[PDB]
RNA sequence: AAUAGGGAACGUGAGCUGGGUUUAGACCGUCGUGAGACAGGUUAGUUUUACCCUACUGAUGAUGUGUUGUUGCCAUGGUA
RNA sequence: AACGAGAUUCCCACUGUCCCUACCUACUAUCCAGCGAAACCACAGCCAAGGGAACGGGCUUGGCGGAAUCAGCGGGGAAAG
RNA sequence: GUGAACAGCCUCUGGCAUGUUGGAACAAUGUAGGUAAGGGAAGUCGGCAAGCCGGAUCCGUAACUUCGGGAUAAGGAUUG
């Protein structure tokens, strides 16, 4: 199955990326270390730029 | 004495002369011993390995956890163009081992055999085999070309086939072709020698020697790494930071009274750029590269039947180091023996097995082809721009 | 010109003592 | 052509540092004809030796 | 003077010599027998050569830690190396001998080198200092050198 | 699975470490008139050299095939 | 009590000390041009066993024994001082 | 200039050619400097070595005490 990564909105296949699993029993997709790392350094992902939040609060492409 | 705490020896003493090897095409040391109740067919095949992706099946297994689920496979993949057939080589059985008998070259030799037989091809007259082939055209060589035929026939019992690679449908910068020498172990010695004249100077396909989900060998010649310590060539123990002249060596190299350094001990030289020889390596996949231009390229490789997209085996952004794959290839479940772009030989197993893991029935569902040269995450130009959309790329109109 | 000098005698003094001590098993 | 010499005594009569003293490269010859100080006053009124001012050492930020 | 081994005819031979000359004997030695018997047009082709580092000179007798170089193959040895000094000095007095031969009279298209002996010079001493206060001297191996050449027929 | 016993100059300090022992400082106890003594206790205490020969490990190469090249065979050695 | 470059035991924090190593950087080592020593040295330098001043490199009986060398290496020379 | 500062770091006046050599290469082993997933003394004679903590402002500070101390105890919060 072909998943979303939780913090950036791009498309995660399998054999790539890394799952996390916290202890609240939420689990979170990422698909490179820069996306894993902005979501444990506690930050929101609608200011940065490159992800999909960002696209569909701004009204870009 | 006695050293209080049993531990295994480090390494195998069984690839003791840890050496640069004496080649760099890798020896086949022993072809599939053969009966000759079975069709005649070739047993060995050279091919260059390009690179490593992975792999997603519907993995068929009674008892275990993995039945029926998807699992991930590392897999490489060997670009195969067809060989050539040059040369019948044959060997008479003797009491000291086999010895040739004698070598029939082909008619008329390509441009790449020749190139191997030379080590300047510039400052060369390019003048090998033209002699010989004159004794084909000339009615007095052809007669006693043809009685080496029938003199092979009646002593020499093994026979080889002398064949080379195309150099010219690969990436590569080399052109000097790769000439293999591979045992036929057909029926009889007259149907294994008459299947040769039949196919000199003549294209053999990977796919007419090797099947789809059946296990083979892999020889090549390792990654070189150069010179390289006691701790690194052979696992060997560091030695606590306090150590006065050094950390990365073997404390004690041997008693007093074998007043002599044994083989067995462990010290520093070359490591890596080893011919070795893996065993047991599952074909996943016959390739077929790049065909007619009546549709004008179909690409269509790893286009399974549960992907069904126009997609080709060589990943976004070309293979790292390697070019670019338009030929037929092999993919082999796991990792293979050497460098990128490195000429490894694929033989079938000597051994018999059942093992229930040869022999299982393998049915992909998805080759990933994305972008090796960092964290690709898209696998065809198609899709990129899909969901990239427009750039700032195009600008003009 | 031509004809230099005399250089000068060694004097070598003595020094070092068994190098690193040492003492035996008593 | 050693001008070691006039380069120490057009130092001690500019008022200066070695380091400041003498552009114009071309009159090597001429230059290198003086051997005394009052030789060397008159190629500093000649414009072939000067001063070649202070590196800018700014206090504006 | 006399040299070693007079040539069986003066009047078709040339010859020069320089003494006490500050080269190292082990490099001078080395390069001296990589001319002998050679065409005096090729021995200065070869002699520019070594400066340039385009050919060596394979270190045979005196070759000890001496690196193994690619260009000794044609010499039939496995190291060499390349003295630009010592092939300088005995370039400077190739000249030398090639200029008592049109002085005598001879043809540079006809001469070999014949003989060329290096043997050594008194060696000149300074000093170095080490450790714990000590002396060891530096001394200088200087070498002599004389060649005999002759018109080959 | 089992946590068998040993040897190799009580393997192994130009391989290490220096805890112990085993110099010189100091403290305590017993002993001696005393200086001092005590595998009795405590504490602080410089650990040098390979570039030689072999051995071992890798690296060129040597002999022989007229020269040179490609493809090979396996004596023997290792071996999981 | 206060203070110790004093001796010791535990705990928290921290960490490649360790599991178990890996990679990068400088300076070398390495190769080249130049310049260039010293300790050391009976003769020398492949072993197994035997005998022997009881632990040979040489001697006896066996195993065997091709030039010339390079980067390392610390078993031996009962290595040097 | 920064700063509590004759600290450290950076520059001007004035000096110098990197400390008795240059080139090419970037193997081992070293010397000196970093970094490391998960665990956190399991290493070791011993937490040796390295790493943590560190400035200033606002609070808040125990046992014990020769009433002076301890005490920058400890433990937090902040900083453009
Ligand atoms: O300098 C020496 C030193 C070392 C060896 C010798 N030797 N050894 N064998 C010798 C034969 C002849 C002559 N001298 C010889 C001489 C002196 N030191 C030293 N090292 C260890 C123990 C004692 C000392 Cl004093 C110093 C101490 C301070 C730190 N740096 C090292
Ligand atoms: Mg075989
Ligand atoms: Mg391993």
């Amino acid at each position: 199955k072909v998943e979303l990564c939780s913090f950036s909105g791009y498309k995660i296949y399998p054999g790539h990326g890394r799952r996390y699993a916290r202890t609240d029993g939420k689990v979170f997709q990422f698909l490179n270390a820069k996306c894993e790392s902005a979501f444990l350094s506690k930050r929101n992902p609608r200011q940065i730029n490159w992800t999909v939040l960002y696209r569909r609060k701004h009204k870009k492409g | 004495s006695h050293r209080k705490f049993s531990a295994p020896r480090h390494g195998s003493l069984g690839f003791l002369p840890r050496k640069r090897s004496s080649r760099h095409r890798g020896k086949v040391k022993s072809f599939p011993k053969d009966d000759p109740s079975k069709p005649v067919h070739l047993t060995a095949f050279l091919g260059y390995k390009a690179g490593m992706t992975h792999i997603v099946r519907e993995v068929d297994r009674p008892g275990s956890k993995v039945n029926k689920k998807e699992v991930v496979e590392a897999v490489t993949i060997v670009e195969t163009p067809p060989m050539v057939v040059v040369g019948i080589v044959g060997y008479v059985e003797t009491p000291r081992g086999l010895r040739t008998f004698k070598t029939v070259f082909a008619e008329h030799i390509s441009d790449e055999c020749k190139r191997r037989f030379y080590k300047n091809w510039h400052k060369s007259k390019k003048k090998a085999f033209t002699k010989y082939c004159k004794k084909w055209q000339d009615e007095d060589g052809k007669k006693q070309l043809e009685k080496d035929f029938s003199s092979m026939k009646k002593y020499c019992q093994v026979i080889r086939v002398i064949a080379h690679t195309q150099m010219r449908l690969l990436p590569l910068r080399q052109k000097k072709a790769h000439l293999m020498e591979i045992q036929v172990n057909g029926g009889t010695v007259a149907e294994k020698l008459d299947w040769a004249r039949e196919r000199l100077e003549q294209q053999v396909p990977v796919n007419q020697v090797f099947g789809q989900d059946e296990m083979i060998d892999v020889i090549g010649v390792t990654k070189g790494k150069g010179y390289k310590g006691v701790t690194s060539r052979w696992h060997t123990k560091k030695l606590p930071r306090k150590t006065h002249r050094g950390l990365r060596k073997v404390a004690c190299i041997g008693a007093w009274h074998p007043a002599r350094v044994a083989f067995s001990v462990a010290r520093a030289g070359q490591k890596g750029y080893h011919h070795r020889t893996e065993i047991n390596k599952k074909i996943y996949k016959i390739g077929q590269g790049y065909l007619i231009k009546d549709g004008k390229l179909i690409k269509n490789n790893a286009s399974t039947d549960y992907d069904l997209s126009d997609k080709s085996i060589n990943p976004l952004g070309g293979f790292v180091h390697y070019g670019e794959v338009t030929n037929d290839f092999v993919m082999l479940k796991g990792c293979v023996v050497g460098t990128k772009k490195r000429v490894l030989t694929l033989r079938k197993s000597l051994l018999v097995q059942t093992k229930r893991r040869a022999l299982e029935k393998i049915d992909l569902k998805f080759i990933d082809t994305t972008s090796k040269f960092g964290h690709g995450r898209f696998q065809t130009m198609e899709e990129k721009k899909a969901f990239m959309g427009p750039l700032k790329k195009d600008r003009i109109a | 010109s031509w004809w230099p000098l005399p250089l000068l005698l060694l004097l070598l003094l003595l020094l070092g003592p068994a190098g690193a001590r040492a003492q035996e098993d008593e | 052509s050693m001008l070691r010499l006039q380069k120490r005594l057009a130092s001690s009569v500019l008022r200066c540092g070695k380091k400041k003293v003498w552009l114009d490269p071309n009159e090597t010859n001429e230059i290198a004809n003086a051997n005394s100080r009052q030789q060397i006053r008159k190629l500093i009124k000649d414009g072939l030796i000067i001063r070649k001012p202070v590196t800018v050492h700014s206090r504006a930020r | 003077v006399r040299y070693s081994l007079d040539p069986e005819n003066p009047t078709k031979s040339c010859k020069s010599r320089g003494s006490n000359l500050r080269v190292h004997f082990k490099n001078t030695r080395e390069t001296a027998q990589a001319i002998k018997g050679m065409h005096i047009r090729k021995a200065t082709k070869y002699l520019k050569d070594v400066t340039l580092q385009k050919q060596c000179v394979p270190f045979r007798r005196y070759n000890g830690g001496v690196g193994r170089c690619a260009q000794a193959k044609q010499w039939g040895w496995t190291q060499g190396r390349w003295p630009k000094k010592s092939a300088e000095f005995l370039l400077h007095m190739l000249k030398n001998a090639e200029s008592n031969a049109e002085l005598k009279g001879l043809d540079v298209d006809s001469l070999v080198i014949e003989h060329i002996q290096v043997n050594k010079a008194p060696k000149m001493r300074r000093r170095t200092y080490r450790a714990h206060g000590r002396i060891n001297p530096y001394m200088s191996s200087p070498c002599h050198i004389e060649m005999i050449l002759t018109e080959k027929e």
